[PDB]
This record gives C-alpha cells, sequence and structure tokens, in this order.
C-alpha cells in the first residue's frame, strides 16, 4: 500500500479547493444579486476565422 | 503567554526507512510535529511554526504561519531526495528569523538531523560561533546513527550553548523500538 | 530466510570472511544502504566470478524484496549477473520482471531500457534497437543533466559505431563525450583506444567540415602525450592546414583498412581548408585572388577548379559568387571554426582602430558641432 | 547576473510557467536601456556541456497605452515629443 499513500495529497488538494471556493463562489450573490433592468436576447451564432 | 517562533527541519534522506528502527519513523515523528505543534497551540495559538527541509537545493515548505490546516497537507510529499546539507540549512532558517511578523517573538529552531554530518570540525566551531554570537535558541535532535553517537558534538553544543541560566538542552535518543514521542518530550522544550 | 541466511553467510572461501564479517554484521543491523554500500564494495572487487551464484540470487531477492534502496544499483548487480552468465535468453525476463518490480517513484526507465537496448546490440537485432534508442534519447530531455545515463548512452552509440551503417551520430555523441568528461578516474590504458577510434572515428565522420572542435579540447591534447605523435602531428596538420602533400600521402597511406575507398572524400572535405584559410589569412588589401593558389596549393589541373568551386558551393558553408572575366577567385563569409591568434591581434589593432576613429569623429563633429547647436 | 539565480528561478520554473528574467541598475547611470528580457530556456551546447539554464537575451520596447504617457508628460513638463525638424534630428545626429 506504500503506492496508494499518494492519495492522501489529492485529497487534501481536493478539500482545499472546496475550502477556497467559498470566496469566488460567494462573490456570485454580491455581484449577480438582481437584472435592474430586461433585455431582448435574438441569437444570431457567428465565426472567429481555441 | 509565551511569544517564540518555532522552527523545524526534517530529513528527507533515504536513511528513514530502515527496517531495523521504526517501521518508516518519518510518520511517527511527523506526529511529533503534530503534537509539539498543537502543544504550542493550546499554549498559546499566536505562535508561529514553520516548515524546511535540509536536502541540497533547501525549499521553504511553509511560511511562517500559525494556521496548521494547511502545514498538515503541506507534511506530505516530503520528495525524498539528497542525503544531507548543513551550512544552507541553518542558514536557510537562522538568517530569516527576520522574516516573521512578531518582533516580540523570541528564536527557537529544532532539527531532524537522520544522516551523518559531513562537515568537519571547522565547520561545527565557525557555525556554533555564528549561532553563540547571533544568540538563537538551537535544540539538536539526532534520530539515527551509523557511528558513534557524540564524539565532536560534545564540544558543539558545550561550545554552542551558551547562557546556561535556563539555556537549550540536547536531546540524544539511545536505539529501541519504543516510540520516540515521549522520549523527545521529556525535556522541557516540549509543553 | 534469515535465520536460514547465517549457513550458507559465514561458510565461504579463504578470504570471501574479509567481505562476509562486515557483511554479516551490517546484516544483522539490518542497514540496507551499508548493506548495498558493501555489496556494491564486494562487485567492484575483483572477485575470482566462481562463488558468487548464491550471493548474486540472494542479494538479488533481497533487492527485489526490500523496496527501500535505489534500484539501480540492482539495475547494475543484475548487468553482472547477466555479463557473469552469458544467456541472453533469461535476460528479457530478468529485465523484464525489474521493470515490474520498479514502482512509479524515480526515473530508471531510461536505464532500464539502456540495459534492455545495450544487450540486444548484439548480432541478434539491430533495427529495433536503434528505434528503442531513439526512444531512449526521446523520453527524458528534462533539466536532470547529469550526462551519466547519456554516457551510458554514449557507450550504446559506440556498440552502434561497430556498425559502418553511421559514422556521423558518434561524432556529435562524441562531442557530448568530450564535454562530459570530469576527472581521470577512469583507466589512461582504456582512453589509448578511445582516443585512437576517437581520432579515427572524428577523421572519418562525414558529418563535419573543421575538426578544430576536437583538437581544441586540452584533454585530449593532454591524453595523447603518452602515445605516438604519429596521430597528434595528422591531426594538427589536418587541423591548422595542409600546404604539403607528403605528410598528409604518408598518413593517408599508413592506414591501410576502411581508408582507401574514404581516402577520396577526405580529400574532397580537406580541399576547402585550404581555401578558408587562402580566403580568412587576408581579411583586406585586395582579397580578390586568382586560381593559380588554389591549383598551385592543392596540385590539382585548370580543369577541375570549376568543380571545386562547384563542390565548395555545394556543401553550404561558403556563399562566393563571382562576377569576374578573366579566372579569378572571389570569397564571401567564412568561418575559423577551430582558431586565429594573428586574427585576435589583429581583431585588437583593427577593432583600436575603429574605436578612436569613431570616437575622432565624435570628437571631431561633437567639438564645434556642440559649441554651434547644443 | 549571480550563481544562485537558478535556484531563485528554478522555483518559479517548478510552481510557475517559464519566467522571464530583467536584470536593472540600482544607479540610473547606465545610458543604454535598463530593461533587457532573459528567457530561461535551456539549449544544447555543441562542446558537450551538461544541459543547464541559459539565459537568452530577448528585444523589449519601453511604451505606454493609454495614460501612462500622459501622466509621464504632465509630471516631467520638460521632455519634448518627436518633433521632427532641425533640433530633434542634430541632438541625436551629436550625441
Amino acid at each position: 500500500k506504500i503506492m496508494k499513500s499518494e492519495v492522501l495529497r489529492v485529497t487534501h488538494e481536493l478539500q482545499a479547493m472546496k475550502d477556497k471556493i467559498k470566496e469566488n463562489s460567494e462573490k456570485i450573490k454580491v455581484n449577480k444579486t438582481l437584472p435592474y433592468l430586461v433585455s431582448n436576447v435574438i441569437e444570431l451564432l457567428d465565426v472567429d476565422p481555441q | 503567554m509565551v511569544l517564540e517562533s518555532t522552527m523545524v527541519c526534517v530529513d528527507n534522506s533515504e536513511y528513514m526507512r530502515n527496517g531495523d528502527f521504526l517501521p518508516t519513523r518519518l510518520q511517527a515523528q511527523q506526529d511529533a510535529v503534530n503534537i509539539v505543534c498543537h502543544s504550542k497551540t493550546r499554549s498559546n495559538p499566536e505562535n508561529n511554526v514553520g516548515l524546511i527541509t535540509l536536502a541540497n537545493d533547501c525549499e521553504v515548505l511553509t511560511t511562517l504561519t500559525p494556521d496548521t490546516g494547511r502545514i498538515l497537507s503541506k507534511l506530505h510529499t516530503v520528495q525524498p531526495k539528497g542525503k544531507i546539507t548543513f551550512c544552507t540549512g541553518i542558514r536557510v532558517a537562522h538568517l530569516a528569523l527576520k522574516h516573521r511578523q512578531g518582533k516580540n517573538h523570541k528564536m527557537r529552531i529544532i532539527a531532524f538531523v537522520g544522516s551523518p554530518v559531513e562537515d568537519n570540525e571547522k565547520d561545527l566551531v565557525k557555525l556554533a560561533k555564528r549561532l553563540k554570537k547571533e544568540k538563537v535558541n538551537v535544540d539538536i535532535i539526532n534520530f539515527g546513527e551509523e557511528e558513534v553517537n557524540t564524539e565532536k558534538l560534545t564540544a558543539f553544543v558545550n561550545t554552542l550553548n551558551g547562557k546556561d541560566g535556563t539555556g537549550s538542552h540536547l536531546v540524544t535518543v539511545p536505539p529501541g523500538p519504543s516510540l520516540a514521542d515521549a522520549l523527545i518530550s521529556s525535556p522541557i522544550l516540549a509543553g | 530466510d534469515v535465520p536460514g541466511f547465517l549457513q550458507q553467510s559465514q561458510n565461504s572461501g579463504p578470504g570471501q570472511p574479509a567481505v562476509w564479517h562486515r557483511l554479516e554484521e551490517l546484516y544483522t543491523k539490518k542497514l540496507w544502504h551499508q548493506l548495498t554500500l558493501q555489496v556494491l564494495d564486494f562487485v567492484q572487487d575483483p572477485c575470482f566470478a566462481q562463488g558468487d551464484g548464491l550471493i548474486k540470487l540472494y542479494e538479488n531477492f533481497i533487492s527485489e524484496f526490500e523496496h527501500r534502496v535505489n534500484p539501480l544499483s540492482l539495475v547494475e548487480i543484475i548487468l553482472h549477473v547477466v555479463r557473469q552468465m552469458t544467456d541472453p535468453n533469461v535476460a528479457l525476463t530478468f529485465l523484464e520482471k525489474t521493470r515490474e518490480k520498479v514502482k512509479s517513484s524515480d526515473e530508471a526507465v531510461i536505464l532500464c531500457k539502456t540495459a534492455i537496448g545495450a544487450l540486444k546490440l548484439n548480432i541478434g537485432d539491430l533495427q529495433v534497437t536503434k528505434e528503442t534508442i531513439e526512444d531512449v534519447e526521446e523520453m527524458l530531455n528534462n533539466l536532470p543533466g547529469v550526462t551519466s545515463v547519456h554516457s551510458r548512452f554514449y557507450d550504446l552509440s559506440s556498440k552502434y559505431y561497430q556498425t559502418i551503417g553511421n559514422h556521423a551520430s558518434y561524432y556529435k555523441d562524441a562531442l557530448r563525450f568530450l564535454g562530459c568528461v570530469d576527472i581521470k578516474d577512469l583507466p589512461v590504458s582504456e582512453q589509448q583506444e578511445r582516443a585512437f577510434t576517437l581520432g579515427l572515428a572524428g577523421l572519418l565522420g562525414e558529418g563535419v567540415f573543421n575538426f578544430g572542435e576536437l583538437l581544441m579540447h586540452p584533454v585530449l591534447e593532454s591524453l595523447r602525450n603518452t602515445d605516438r605523435q604519429w596521430l597528434i602531428d595528422t591531426l594538427y596538420a589536418f587541423n591548422s592546414g595542409n600546404v604539403e602533400r607528403f605528410q598528409t600521402l604518408k598518413t593517408a597511406w599508413g592506414q591501410q583498412p576502411d581508408l582507401a575507398a574514404n581516402e577520396a572524400q577526405l580529400l574532397r572535405k580537406i580541399q576547402l581548408l585550404c581555401l578558408m584559410e587562402m580566403t580568412f589569412t587576408r581579411p583586406a588589401n585586395h582579397r580578390q585572388l586568382t586560381f593559380e593558389e588554389i591549383a598551385k596549393s592543392a596540385k590539382i589541373t585548370v580543369n577541375e577548379v570549376e568543380l571545386l568551386v562547384m563542390k565548395a558551393l555545394s556543401v553550404g558553408l561558403v556563399k562566393g559568387s563571382i562576377d569576374e572575366v578573366d579566372k579569378r577567385v572571389h570569397m564571401t563569409w567564412v568561418q575559423p571554426r577551430v582558431l586565429d591568434l594573428q586574427q585576435i591581434k589583429g581583431m585588437k589593432d583593427r577593432l583600436e582602430f575603429w574605436c578612436t576613429d569613431v570616437k575622432s569623429m565624435e570628437m571631431l563633429v561633437e567639438h564645434q558641432a556642440h559649441d554651434i547647436l547644443t | 547576473l549571480h550563481k544562485n539565480d537558478i535556484a531563485i528561478n528554478e522555483l518559479m520554473k517548478r510552481y510557475c510557467p517559464n519566467s522571464v528574467l530583467v536584470i536593472i541598475d540600482v544607479k540610473p547611470k547606465d545610458l543604454g536601456l535598463p530593461t533587457e528580457a532573459y528567457i530561461s530556456v535551456e539549449e544544447v551546447h555543441d562542446d558537450g556541456t551538461p544541459t543547464s539554464k541559459t539565459f537568452e537575451h530577448v528585444t523589449s520596447e519601453i511604451g505606454a497605452e493609454e495614460a501612462e504617457e500622459v501622466g509621464v508628460e504632465h509630471l516631467l513638463r520638460d521632455i519634448k515629443d518627436t518633433t521632427v525638424g532641425t533640433l530633434s534630428q542634430r541632438i541625436t545626429n551629436q550625441v
């Protein structure tokens, strides 16, 4: 089980990600709170020539 | 409470995985760092704990901070390369003690030595003269050995240990299958 | 097997207990690193290679299940096992067993494939070995350039140099072997043949035009002083310019094998050194010349100078284009590539002259120009 | 350029992508351009030396996009613009 000992670092990086997403995921409520007006959307596919 | 900085240096050589001694004692001394950092946290949570190795290319693993939540994660991926390096191992922390936030925190650096020293007596008396000159508390902890335990390190400590009144202590652990936590926790430095 | 190892470990030959004492002491102390160092000390000693068949398999299994020490020592000792036994049938299963045994901890696949290809470089197969050699040089090109694995790669370029198929690669890798030498710890008795096939390999190398890079490094001129000066003389003549044909003729007929067919190509190679030297000797003062110096120095007729300059322009080291009417020789940009001391002294003279002329014009124009315009 | 710069730059070579190096002067006495872009890439040497970190000089230019030209021009009030003609040309032709 000496080869599977590196999984703990991966889990620490994952839980560190879940611990660090609270800020940038928290600003969604204060930045995207409410659209103050209404705007109509018309779809038109464009081509640039990722 | 007590206002002082804690610096620990662990060995990353391949001498820490021998089957005669403890079964990969790296985790045992890791738990020692855990109980001394949690013990200092229970005494005074304002103390910062740093992590760095003694390899050829020294790398600052964790900056001095009281938050051990990420230090517990940084204790992994030790990158077991190199054998031993003493000069820049002392100079990488004893000179970096000025980068701490709190200037009132005393200077205290420990180190886990798991490989024989390659420097001659001249480097021992020069580095010992520098450490005694700048008056930094130095605790010598030697895990594992090949030659005799203390031949020149005795004079290294006696010439390095100043302020005999409540000064620094020497930690010498004998061979044995028992854990090292209770043996290194005996002096007053732990707790 | 630890209690059962004392029987066959204690019983040995007359001189074996000298190392078996510390071997069994470090064995009882269970110091895997000191045990490995003692194993390398036992293999390094010139043993009789008769009673080691037990310690090779015992230390082989110990090195297999220890999973502590760098398995590169296991690669070395298994190279001594396959070298002592000379059994290529079990070498694939042994080396493959070491590949399956070594986990994903250290980048040892370069030495594993290096040992596999090195053992496969015999008369059995060459193409697949060259392909896996290209794989060896292609996999790991990162920062750890210890060059030791690349020195073994140079040994593989020597076993590949045994083939007359491609000689150019042995010179390109021979420059790396020329630059990777650290000290003189290895026996010079091998450096005799190393400099022998290195000088002959450099001469027969058709992938370079100048030889000043080989002789330029002091290690070869310092390690060839003991050997006979028959090669240093012809290398200094082939490097500093061949103005005569007697020495290059005697050394052109001295080496009988593999030099008769390549002699003409070597002449077509050295026929350009007189050109680059004759155009770089005079930097100024009517650089324009005539074919009399080429035909006189190269003892060639007038009808072949057109093919000579055509080959000179065909190689690509010179771009000379002459708009002459009567026979003339005008050259262009060229590189010495070896050395020029008179061009260093002349470089200081012409450089100081150019600098003091630019300074003279700056003080001349700026002197009154700064006072009248500012 | 000290030898320790390979260890200083090696950290930002491991954690960060290929880092560019810039050497400047502590005293503004150098007349030349103070900025020199030195890319941290490993190059193969012909003489056979082991592969190490090589600092290749990359050309650099000092320009401002929108506002820093206005701020610098307002703070100086002594420097002149291009001003094609006699003085801006003859000064370059003299110095």
